[PDB]
RNA sequence: CGCGAAGAACCUUACCUGGUCUUGACAUCCACGGAAGUUUUCAGAGAUGAGAAUGUGCCUUCGGGAACCGUGAGACAGGUGCUGCAUGGCUGUCGUCAGCUCGUGUUGUGAAAUGUUGGGUUAAGUCCCGCAACGAGCGCAACCCUUAUCCUUUGUUGCCAGCGGUCCGGCCGGGAACUCAAAGGAGACUGCCAGUGAUAAACUGGAGGAAGGUGGGGAUGACGUCAAGUCAUCAUGGCCCUUACGACCAGGGCUACACACGUGCUACAAUGGCGCAUACAAAGAGAAGCGACCUCGCGAGAGCAAGCGGACCUCAUAAAGUGCGUCGUAGUCCGGAUUGGAGUCUGCAACUCGACUCCAUGAAGUCGGAAUCGCUAGUAAUCGUGGAUCAGAAUGCCACGGUG
RNA sequence: CAGAAGUGUGCAGC
């Protein structure tokens, strides 16, 4: 049966699942290397396996929404690793160490009245 | 400009006065304030005294003239050098 | 406001509804007319200028219900940004409060 | 500098609106207008009858005014004859069918409103405003309030050069916002002009 | 910051080659936040660099840092009436910041028809211990001894 | 055929107690039910000047939420369509009903 | 100094020229005659004049009364006229700085002092010890909203893990798993563990956890200073006008142009321009509305017309990006100001003075003197999207997400 | 090591 994670990462969602397999791995119904054109984020997406070294024993089916590229690339890294985590509890101490676990918090600020932008402020003369 | 499914405009309280000088032959200079009436060919040879503001300039309807608006002829701002 | 002003405005809105939101036909249905012919159009279009002026809603200027200020309105609740904030924080809007996020 | 309106920022959390209705875009702004209508009206009537408040809720395509005074007998009228002549002005004016309830301000002294107009009314009586402050603070406190402040703004006495003067008893948490704090203002039209009253009453937290 | 001492930001290395060098030299040269961009641009370079020295990518860039990393820099100290240039001994992280900015406003200043060939060509310069980059390490040196009366 | 339900109202503790009254009575009253779904709450949002005079960057901003439910009777006996039309409720619930 | 103004072609409008009225454009009272009103003509720029053609609510306890109209006399209306240095309310600023005070006691002839100072500590008059002070209040902190993790409940208009069907479209039967919607609850407390410290308060490091020391952001602005801003939002004392500083109308102006300054937009290019293909958002608005499909037009748009008071329909194929080609350091295939020509749309009406489309034209500009400004992380930079005001009319303002 | 000047005149808080 199917082991499940959700993960998140700025405004976009993954739904991963993982199952024993011959290293298969598919996004929304596209490879990995057709839906991702930037290797930072073929990376990302390999990383947890790489580290517990089971690229070549698992497979996984994933669903991503929202955000962008790299937002997406994040949470399905989040959710590969609760997904596995909860296949394997005992590496929990490996990924806390890795740091993979922590769910990025680091959200858009929203702009503010009398500002530019989140902090950008208008020029400013003496006269 | 205006859309070219409408046709030029022109005021009809100008259009009644045009009619009677076409008929009179421009016996007299056609006070109006209708700047924004345009110049159909039934007035050219008329003498129109637009509305400036303050005055009513006379214009000439010269055969040249047809198919723009009266007030383009009436300059309305005064201006002759700043020193 | 001045008092004319809101005398003014309410005759303008009283007005417009005698003639326009009745005869708009003579300007969506033959001044804008392409199915017929071009002497009912131009027909159409002279009369359109008969018209009282101020029977227009394009010259309403929409008012402040409270003052009749011009600026700041706000068409929702149909007050300036000055009554409008004056109810709020007095409670008189029924679900209005300061918002943060 | 300013501070935000006591009331305003307790909506939902302590406090209620003093109108309840839904609508949409299309009537809200004449929801909005003829309750204006309505409330201005009752205040230029009821104006000896010490009336604190005005709540308008509109059920079911009617209108029903809750008026809640520290002098009912005054607002009802001998068998009620009174209230007739209100509800029927009411739905002249709001033109839906219209209900008017009348509730008792048991004890005006703790109502920010009523202690409000009561100072204003003195001021203009020609009454000496520390006495005024005086009086309302400590008929408060002896009532039982958790705390009280007054204010007072504007060519007090006559002077020629306006003064704000405030008068202060027991505790009076405005950042908290588990505080009720009743709030109300009110203005006093003497000979030297406008006269301006302030009144913040504790009642405790939650 | 008075109060505080910060904690330092966590870099991801470099996708292709490992490195967080030459993320950091990434980082550097991109411009508006286009890392893309920038990373395509440095690899054209590394690969041509690597292919004239016949060198590793790596290897030929680290190569080239070592020429320009800067040993001493001046530092303005003040006294109760004056102020002295004084020499200070840059500490690692620091000469490898300067290195890399070096480098980059070095390149980017180039007339050659591309930024990738700007940036090989001054990458061999540096290397071959000649050039733009270089002489700005030597003169910081040189101010730095003519300096170093008040050290 | 099913009826179907929607309030909206300014507070949500005010339609959840309609929503709980609505289904109390219906399934009482013998009526199936799928239950009260909340819709995403639509929220509008307002900036005021709040000087009367200059000061463009002294501003206030308000927003106003409003709470939506969705309930589904899916066999309304005549008795159960019945005590529906019969309910009242506070005047800060709009209901709209659909067959 | 992109400020009131969240939007000046008429209106707005407060200004100018001319034409008009005088209990008045807006209100109450009083007397007289009439329902209100509708359709229509001739004058005039229009205001306003004249004149025709049409029309009777409700008791009438019949005298009229209820609306509205006209007329007529006075009280009176009206004033965006002056004083913000006579005021209220509201707002800016020092400043989200950590301060500011009071009761009782005590000290001093007294103004005053102490407390509130001292040793540590904190973001903090935060906390602990000491001390003629002992207590308290307004501030700090917390309560409030939002965000980062989980759990319960409900499960359409939202979702599709696992099952049958499939036209390959969650589209079908179906499931309530998952994302999500949104009501309720849990979690963070220096709570736990070493070390330092004055057997203190607290500091350093560690564990666990989604989060660690105010976790991030917002709202929240003490006593008071600047006779700070507003009599033009509004209210108001005093003063001034009352055949005019009041009121109606058409045209014009607020859009001038020797110049000087502030805030922005687009550029000077190859980290790029152009062309073809193809990925990945969030948050909003919609009935005098948002407007699909289809047909027509190079385009702005036009015709027809579905759906939607909306997790359903429309606004609406995000752009940066990724792949490929081309340009070759040039005042250029950079830049797109200016100007001629032809059109669309809104509107009684785009001359003064709107927006946008097509064809043509193709300035200055090659990183900017003295000087000066913003920003500490999902920040700066950079790329798109929405909304209010609004018939039409953002490079401004208020919000959103992508890369970073 | 250098760095000068700031017109006259008023009114509340008893
Ligand atoms: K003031
Ligand atoms: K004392
Ligand atoms: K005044
Ligand atoms: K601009
Ligand atoms: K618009
Ligand atoms: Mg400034
Ligand atoms: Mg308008
Ligand atoms: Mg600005
Ligand atoms: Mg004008
Ligand atoms: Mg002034
Ligand atoms: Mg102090
Ligand atoms: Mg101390
Ligand atoms: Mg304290
Ligand atoms: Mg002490
Ligand atoms: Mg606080
Ligand atoms: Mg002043
Ligand atoms: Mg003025
Ligand atoms: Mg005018
Ligand atoms: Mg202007
Ligand atoms: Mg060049
Ligand atoms: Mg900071
Ligand atoms: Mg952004
Ligand atoms: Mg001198
Ligand atoms: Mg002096």
């Amino acid at each position: 049966n199917q082991y499940y994670g959700t993960g998140r990462r700025k405004s976009s969602a993954a739904r991963v699942f993982i199952k024993p397999g011959n290293g298969k791995i598919v996004i929304n119904q596209r490879s990995l290397e057709q839906y991702f054109g930037r290797e930072t984020a073929r990376m990302v997406v390999r990383q947890p396996l790489e580290l517990v070294d089971m690229v070549e024993k698992l497979d996984l089916y994933i669903t991503v929404k929202g955000g962008g590229i790299s937002g997406q690339a994040g949470a399905i890294r989040h959710g590969i690793t609760r997904a596995l985590m909860e296949y394997d509890e005992s590496l929990r101490s490996e990924l806390r160490k890795a740091g993979f676990v922590t769910r990025d918090a680091r959200q858009v600020e929203r702009k503010k009245v009398g500002l530019r932008k989140a902090r950008r402020r208008p020029q400013f003369s003496k006269r | 400009p205006r859309s070219l499914k409408k046709g030029p405009f022109i005021d009809l309280h100008l259009l009644k006065k045009v009619e009677k000088a076409v008929e009179s032959g421009d016996k007299k200079p056609l006070r109006t304030w209708s700047r924004r009436s345009t110049i159909f060919p039934n007035m050219i040879g008329l003498t129109i005294a637009v509305h400036n503001g303050r005055q009513h300039v006379p214009v000439f309807v010269t055969d040249e003239m047809v198919g723009h608006k009266l007030g383009e002829f009436a300059p309305t701002r005064t201006y002759r050098g700043h020193a | 406001a001045k008092q004319s002003m809101k005398a003014r405005e309410v005759k303008r809105v009283a007005l417009a509804d005698k003639y326009f939101a009745k005869r708009a036909e003579l300007k969506a249905i033959i001044s804008d007319v392409n199915a017929a012919s071009d002497e009912d159009r131009w027909n159409a279009v002279l009369k359109l200028q008969t018209l009282p002026r101020d029977s227009s809603p394009s010259r309403q200027r929409n008012r402040c219900r409270q003052t009749g200020r011009p600026h700041g309105f706000l068409r929702k609740f149909g007050l300036s940004r000055i009554k409008v904030r004056e109810a709020a924080m007095r409670g008189e809007i029924p679900g209005l409060k300061k918002a943060s996020w | 500098g300013q501070k935000v309106h006591p009331n305003g920022i307790r909506l939902g959390i302590v406090k209620p609106w003093n109108s309840t209705w839904f609508a949409n875009t299309k009537e809200f702004a004449d929801n909005l207008d003829s309750d204006f209508k309505v409330r201005q009206y009752l205040t230029k009537e009821l104006a000896k009858a010490s009336v604190s408040r005005i709540v308008i809720e509109r059920p079911a395509k009617s209108i029903r005014v809750t008026i809640h005074t520290a002098r009912p007998g005054i607002v009802i009228g001998k068998k009620g004859e009174d209230v007739e002549k209100l509800r029927k002005v009411v739905a002249d004016i709001a033109g839906v069918p219209a209900q008017i309830n009348i509730a008792e301000v048991r004890k005006p002294e703790l109502d920010a409103k009523l202690v409000a107009d009561s100072i204003t009314s003195q001021l203009e009586r020609r009454v000496m405003f520390r006495r005024a402050m005086k009086r309302a603070v400590q008929n408060a406190m002896r009532l039982g309030a958790k705390g009280i402040k007054v204010e007072v703004s504007g060519r007090l006495g006559g002077a020629e050069i306006a003064r704000t003067e405030w008068y202060r008893e027991g505790r009076v948490p405005l950042h908290t916002l588990r505080a009720d704090i009743d709030y109300n203002t009110s203005e006093a039209h003497t000979t030297y002009g406008v006269i301006g009253v302030k009144v913040w009453i504790f009642k405790g937290e939650i | 910051p008075r109060r505080r001492v910060i904690g330092q930001r966590k870099i991801l290395p470099d996708p292709k080659f490992g490195s967080e060098l030459l993320a950091k030299f990434v980082n550097i040269l991109m411009v508006d936040g286009k890392k893309s961009t920038a990373e395509s641009i440095v690899y054209s370079a590394l690969e041509t660099l690597a292919q004239r020295s016949g060198k590793s990518e790596l290897e030929a860039f680290e190569v080239a840092l070592e020429n320009v990393r800067p040993t001493v820099e001046v530092k303005s100290r003040r006294v109760g009436g004056s102020t002295y240039q004084v020499p200070v001994e840059v500490r690692p992280v620091r000469r490898n910041a300067l290195a890399m900015r070096w480098i980059v406003e070095a390149a980017r200043k180039r007339g050659d028809k591309s930024m990738a060939l700007r940036l090989a060509n001054e990458l061999s310069d540096a290397a071959e211990n000649k050039g733009t980059a270089v002489k700005k390490r030597e003169d910081v040196h040189r101010m730095a001894e003519a300096n170093k009366a008040f050290a | 055929q099913r009826i179907r339900i929607r309030l909206k109202a300014f507070d949500h503790r005010l339609i959840d107690q309609a929503t709980a009254e609505i289904v109390e009575t219906a399934k009482r009253t013998g009526a199936q039910v799928r239950g009260p779904i909340p819709l995403p709450t639509r929220k509008e949002r307002f900036t005021v000047l709040i000087s009367p005079h200059v000061n463009k960057d002294a501003r206030d901003q308000y927003e106003i939420r409003t709470h939506l439910r969705l309930v589904d009777i899916v066999e309304p006996t005549e008795k159960t369509v019945d005590a529906l039309m019969r309910l009242d409720l506070a005047a800060g619930v709009d209901v709209q009903i659909s067959l």
